[PDB]
């Protein structure tokens, strides 16, 4: 699963 | 010598399905600590609508570090849900540690579909609570 920030 | 080096939190999210948030808006969980010292802060984010127009149909789910001693910290993730057994469902794990610094978050922007969420028939919010459960490794302080 793709890890992301919310910035 | 001594760290808190793994650790789980808990977080229950009453009357879940009421949730004003629109899209973008976030709640925010209270402040947990780890590492040597109770030096390392975090927090969790939930976006109940999603982050932005692609999660829009999802809740979005990150794991912000507020504070620590030095300049970064590496760590992995799993969130994932309690149902109505207290049993994880639902579960999602970083393939590995991530760079954390102080205000930045790491998550998984579509974590899990709404609509499957709020569909009484898959048990994912007994009485209406959400209850998330984040545990944490951290390779390096």
């Amino acid at each position: 699963p793709e890890a992301s920030s919310s910035t | 010598s001594g760290k808190v080096v793994k650790f789980s939190y808990m977080w229950t999210i009453n009357n879940f399905s009421f949730c004003r948030e629109e899209m973008g808006e976030v709640i925010k969980s209270s402040t947990f600590s780890s590492g040597a010292n109770d030096k390392l802060k975090w927090c969790l984010r939930v976006n109940p609508k999603g982050l932005d127009e692609e999660s829009k149909d999802y809740l979005s789910l990150y794991l912000l570090l507020v504070s620590c001693p030095k300049s970064e910290v590496r760590a992995k993730f799993k969130f994932s849900i309690l149902n109505a057994k207290g049993e994880e469902t639902k579960a999602m794990e970083s393939q590995r540690a991530y760079r954390f610094v102080q205000g930045k978050d790491w998550g998984f922007k579509k974590f899990i579909r709404r609509d499957f969420l709020l569909d009484e028939a898959n048990g994912l919010l007994p009485d209406d609570k959400l209850t998330l459960f984040c545990e944490v490794s951290v390779v390096q302080d």
